[PDB]
């Protein structure tokens, strides 16, 4: 089976240099073009360019060329796109896909994808915050929590609520890059309002990236 | 560049009935030499890499289900579902992969037709504990609604507020095809604290009228 692996997630300060790489197996890598796509974080997907790792060819779109260098080393079956200089609009998911020319038969099969976030911001675990039910937050027998996982850096949390026992009507927000530099999301559930100061509502949250775990009773 | 363009943005669909996708492209992708047009279709699931369902206009990429077929000519190309499927949800590109640079659409979100579900909207004082650290986060939650499309203002003392809330959506619930949204509003405690009354205000198809949800600080 053909496949294309690309090379772990990054964080990076701006004007860092930064260089990702896309490994290919099962198949002759010379052969076929190395594409280059990046997605912004909520956005669409952007051609950036291709190498032919057998001639070293290159195309770039205009976009693109200046600020990155597309290259490939063909004794290791490896494409890479780099970085002299990151700027924080650099911070993206970046794709690298297998191709003919042009892409002209399409790009058939892709890298799992390489996550570039760039931010002058340093390691830090969340604070979390009761969203507490009231009266302002019950309608019709059900009443909604939840918790404010504000202020951490990088992505991701985790958040699972009793310790896993409850997962009927949470929602569990996407991460929002506040004014700061640095992540906020909610985690919600809605339940019934009878319940409200008899059984325990606990949500548990996990930020790998600074070990920070905490544990936040929601009471009204 | 090539522009391609797609219409529409984003396409209901009840599973079970035919959908299609237009791409149009500013300049024709019909080669001279062999007569076939060089237009891709690819979907993207929600937190995958993309996938390629059809090349060269009306090609179907090996593993792609026959529900796909493309069709059009030159400038103009339409990718059609003949029967949608649930798994079939997620944001479908087109690209021109005739002259470089490859340039992608801006891309189509097929998402579940439902019934329209009013938004459930609960707002959140800041905790006590944020309070005492020096901050105010006010949430306002819309749960359970359907369709996407929703407009939330701020409004503080009756004053129009800009610039200091972000908001949330959740992917299409697996379970009952609705979204939820969270506004949270973002002040400092001594900001929070020159003001009484703290209001959501939220537009939904839903909704005969626009409706607040609203506190007095410190009840």
């Amino acid at each position: 089976e053909v496949q294309l692996v690309q090379s772990g997630a990054e964080v990076k300060k701006p004007g860092e240099s930064l260089r990702i790489s896309c490994k290919g197996s099962g198949y002759t890598f010379i052969t076929y073009w190395i594409e280059w796509v990046r997605q912004m974080p909520g956005k669409g997907l952007e051609w950036m360019g291709d190498i032919l790792p057998g001639s070293g060819s290159t195309n770039y779109s205009p976009s693109f060329q200046g600020h990155v260098t597309i290259s490939a080393d063909k004794s290791i079956s490896t494409a890479y796109l780099q970085w002299s200089s990151l700027k924080a609009s650099d911070t993206a998911m970046y794709y690298c896909a297998r191709s003919g020319y042009y892409g002209n038969s399409g790009f058939a099969y892709w890298g799992q994808g390489t996550l570039v976030t760039v931010s002058s911001a340093s390691t830090k675990g969340p604070s979390v915050f009761p969203l507490a039910p009231s009266s302002k937050s019950t309608s019709g027998g059900t009443a909604a929590l939840g918790c404010l996982v504000k202020d951490y850096f990088p992505e991701p949390v985790t958040v699972s609520w009793n310790s896993g026992a409850l997962t009927s009507g949470v929602h569990t927000f996407p991460a929002v890059l506040q004014s700061s530099g640095l992540y906020s999301l909610s985690s919600v559930v809605t339940v019934p309002s009878s319940s409200l100061g008899t059984q325990t509502y606990i949500c548990n949250v996990n930020h790998k990236p600074s070990n920070t775990k905490v544990d936040k009773k929601v009471e009204p | 560049d090539i522009v391609m363009t797609q219409t529409p943005l984003s396409l209901p669909v009840t599973p079970g009935e035919p959908a299609s996708i237009s791409c149009k492209s500013s300049q024709s992708l019909l080669s001279s030499g062999n007569q076939k047009n060089y237009l891709t279709w690819y979907l993207q699931k929600p937190g995958q890499s993309p996938q390629l369902l059809i090349y060269w206009a009306s090609t179907r990429e090996s593993g792609v289900p026959d529900r796909f077929s493309g069709s059009g000519s030159g400038t103009d190309f339409t990718l059609k579902i003949s029967r949608v499927e649930a798994e079939d949800v997620g944001v479908y590109y087109c690209q021109n992969d005739y002259t470089y640079p490859l340039t992608f659409g801006q891309g189509t979100k097929l998402e579940i037709k439902r019934t329209v579900a009013a938004p459930s909207v609960f707002i959140f004082p800041p905790s006590d504990e944020q309070l005492k650290s020096g901050t105010a986060s006010v949430v306002c939650l819309l749960n359970n609604f359907y369709p996407r499309e929703a407009k939330v203002q701020w409004k503080v003392d009756n004053a129009l507020q800009s610039g200091n809330s972000q908001e949330s959506v959740t992917e299409q619930d697996s379970k009952d095809s609705t979204y939820s949204l969270s506004s949270t509003l973002t002040l400092s405690k001594a900001d929070y604290e020159k003001h009484k009354v703290y209001a959501c205000e939220v537009t939904h198809q839903g909704l005969s009228s626009p409706v607040t949800k609203s506190f007095n600080r410190g009840e």
